[PDB]
RNA sequence: GGGAGUACGGUCGCAAGACUGAAACUCAAAGGAAUUGACGGGGGCCCGCACAAGCGGUGGAGCAUGUGGUUUAAUUCGAAGCAACGCGAAGAACCUUACCAGGUCUUGACAUCCUCUGACAAUCCUAGAGAUAGGACGUCCCCUUCGGGGGCAGAGUGACAGGUGGUGCAUGGUUGUCGUCAGCUCGUGUCGUGAGAUGUUGGGUUAAGUCCCGCAACGAGCGCAACCCUUGAUCUUAGUUGCCAGCAUUCAGUUGGGCACUCUAAGGUGACUGCCGGUGACAAACCGGAGGAAGGUGGGGAUGACGUCAAAUCAUCAUGCCCCUUAUGACCUGGGCUACACACGUGCUACAAUGGACAGAACAAAGGGCAGCGAAACCGCGAGGUUAAGCCAAUCCCACAAAUCUGUUCUCAGUUCGGAUCGCAGUCUGCAACUCGACUGCGUGAAGCUGGAAUCGCUAGUAAUCGCGGAUCAGCAUGCCGCG
RNA sequence: GGUCCGGUAGUUCAGUUGGUUAGAAUGCCUGCCUGUCACGCAGGAGGUCGCGGGUUCGAGUCCCGUCCGGACCGCCA
């Protein structure tokens, strides 16, 4: 018995969805063709790393905005790229779209992107320890109040798997004031599949 | 064997009976919702995450 | 824990006496309602008619005919399980000799409901009921057992 | 450490036995004290529908459904005390569907690469179930300084694709459980030598590790509370598809007129121990008042700590092995998951007059409705059919809520209760109702007349009854979810 | 070899006498209880009477023989 996800408890009162249209009797495939471009720019700018993204209707003309400041560095070598791909996004969604790069400044308190810090790290063969308690300090003197990350499978003692985490700062998961982000990632390595959960207490809102 | 049905699901069938539904994400066939065409593992996952713009973890 | 109670049925604050305090609320532990504020108004009538008196005052006679004011519950003890006779609370006397009226009212078997009910409240007015007599067999019950403190 | 204070030989004793006292063999422990948890038919406190005190139930009967066993060709697999057994399944005639019989295919429905044909398909014919034999038009784009590219399919092609095939004791990711229980920890410092202790104990306090007071502790973190939702009183704004106070009108408060009132949905007010008396050191708090729609976390929901159960899931996911791709991979027809000598679990219907039957009179949620909801009228005594108005919905419809109240008959029976199971005749959907739907008109009418030993839920809108919607979706609800 | 006994549920004993009825514990089966088992609590089936023959309206239970075992005797030179 685990707990409930933290933003899915937070959504609509504290967070916006990050799919910002009505729909009705278009809502099924609107909403597919949304799960589908996520698809495909998620796999396509995981190099470059990418948090959200939120979606937004008009007229029949999605329109999008895409986060963290590597799509930044797309901007300016990748200006044709970026014109090359949302071609594809085109072709895909059959009506044209338009979109938006937002820069994350401070990316070592985006949940999304210190997991896929995390997973990487993992993947090319660095010890659990180092990256963890590396990467919880990094975000820490970053400028959070308090960091929580955790790690499991069969962590190098591949006969057997556990579960283990680290902390150090203030962290009320079950105040639903607070602005809890959350992310997980997939690490799959040789001798089994790992998986990472970090979320980071921002501060309350009012 | 997951996709050989999956790809009759997708082929409309001889009858307009047989076209049973399945969901479109993850391809359980059983305890779909209609007005998403989703079931509900991979419904509460991106429920979770944030999308279909619309719903909220309920309370009353 | 702790004690706990409350007050329902009741009647109008003043002006009130007991005959108009049932004849517009009280007792009716029979069921839901209807069935009851019905298949009763009407037992009373039934014996002004078989009495030449007011047909309440027959109904709280017979109810303190049946009152007991001792009876006995069970306590564990080594392996006897004996038997202790106790007291009985104003309310608790109440509830319990009530509940006999109506519980063998459904019990005894005649035509039907009204004049079962009304059958016994004069074979509890007068001292020889089905209720009245478990009302003396507890009783001798206890006061059998009363050394038990 | 056992072997054993036993064996043998002696000295004692009348005897029981006492003193002296080997060995072979065998084990890597046996032990002392302290430490932390667990546990006790140990103690001291405190809690919980835990028990008492009440209501109604479960098993006794019929049936609905799940499970065990048996049965088959298959009865697809998973689940196994609480915490599996109206569970995965929010729906099995085919489809789902994996399993079984038969008939069939091989780079294969599905995905990327390589070379061609260039844009490629669909309708209809006999065998027909796949599919194949061939047909009647019968393989027909965008850019190209025309070389050839882009996408679209088809053919061949070797790499490959497929695994609801195993392994939840290889895992991720999820979920149950103790448990909404009040605990679980760390920083620094102290004591011990060390396992370790303190804080986290002692007084009361509450639901609480809640708070206050002491205290080698001082603090912090996760838990509790609140921040969130929702129902309860009201202020402002808004009056249409709502509401009609006063008026004329009507059977259609529909109209005319107006936001008066409800109601609707946004923003505030609100209850915060706030105030008074007492108790308590004055503290924390507790008791009683008043105001108050609401007084002491008002009610309910959401929230589920560190962790135990190698708890469940390889059926979303992936190392690992094997199955091969002329087979555990695939397409089609039919059968099954619904079998039935019995056992168990969870439910519906009753066993009757606080009732049955007939007639009249009512009161009303929260939801759903565009391959939808489907009005009115006519047809049928019925399930329904005909032709269909309005409604993309505070306008139209689903949709005539039942229980209940009133009145007539029935007169205690296996009965006018009960309605099971049966033959006949129909309606609906779906190509299709035998295995294997539901509903309806007849005829039928079974067991059952309060259920052993045992056992369960429930602290007031609860239980108990009464209906009404909704996901699943053509049809399939005594299940589940929700509403009154 | 003679005399006397008996022979019943799966096991042990009543009935076997009452010519006109087949019973009591244990075992076994189902359910409950327990986390499971064992106790324990509810319920339930059974033999149709060693074998064969005969009397009788009727044989388990009366009379015969056969099998089975068990008790007693089998002595005098």
């Amino acid at each position: 018995g685990q707990k409930v996800n933290p933003v899915g408890l937070r959504i609509g009162v504290i967070r916006d969805w990050e799919s910002k249209w009505y729909a009705g009797k278009d809502y099924a495939d609107f909403l597919h063709e949304d799960l589908k471009i996520r698809e495909y720019i998620s796999k396509r700018l995981s190099d470059a790393s990418v948090s959200k993204v939120e979606i937004e209707r008009a007229a029949n003309r999605v329109n999008i905005t895409i986060h963290t400041a590597k799509p930044g560095m797309v901007i300016g070598k990748g200006g044709s790229e970026v014109e090359a791909l949302r071609k594809a996004l085109n072709s895909l969604t059959g009506k044209r779209v338009h979109i938006n790069i937002l820069e994350i400044k401070r990316a070592d308190l985006d949940a999304q992107l210190v997991a896929d810090n995390i997973a990487r790290q993992l993947e090319n063969r660095v010890s659990f320890r180092r990256a963890q308690k590396q990467q919880i300090q990094r975000t820490m003197r970053a400028g959070a109040q308090g960091v929580k990350t955790m790690v499991s499978g069969r962590l190098g003692g591949a006969d057997i798997a556990r579960s283990e985490y680290y902390s150090e700062g203030t962290v009320p998961l079950h105040t639903l004031r607070a602005d809890i982000d959350y992310a997980t990632s997939e690490a799959d390595t040789t001798y089994g599949k790992l998986g990472v959960k970090v979320w980071i207490y921002r501060g309350e809102v009012l | 064997a997951k996709k050989s049905m999956i790809a009759k699901q997708q082929r409309t069938p001889k009858f307009k009976v047989q076209e049973y539904t399945r969901c479109e994400r993850c391809g359980r066939p059983h305890s779909v919702i209609r007005k998403f065409k989703l079931c509900r593992i991979c419904f509460r996952e991106l429920a979770y995450k944030g999308q279909i713009p619309g719903v909220k973890k309920a309370s009353w | 824990k702790g004690p706990v109670a409350k007050r329902d049925v009741l009647p109008d604050p003043i002006y009130n006496s007991k005959l108009v305090s049932r004849l517009i609320n009280k007792m009716m532990i029979d069921g839901k309602k209807g069935k009851s504020q019905t298949i009763l108004y009407k037992s009373f009538d039934i014996i002004k008619e078989r009495t030449g008196n007011d047909a309440m005052e027959v109904f709280e006679q017979a109810l303190k005919n049946i009152m007991p004011v001792l009876e006995v519950k069970a306590r564990r003890v080594g392996g006897a399980n004996y038997q202790v006779p106790v007291e009985v609370r104003p309310e608790r006397r109440t509830t319990l000799g009530l509940r006999w009226l109506v519980n063998y009212a459904r019990l005894r078997g005649e035509k039907t409901m009204e004049e079962r009910l009304a059958n016994e409240i004069l074979d509890a007015a007068n001292n020889t009921g089905a209720a009245v007599k478990k009302r003396e067999d507890t009783h001798k019950m206890a006061e059998a057992n009363k050394a038990f403190a």
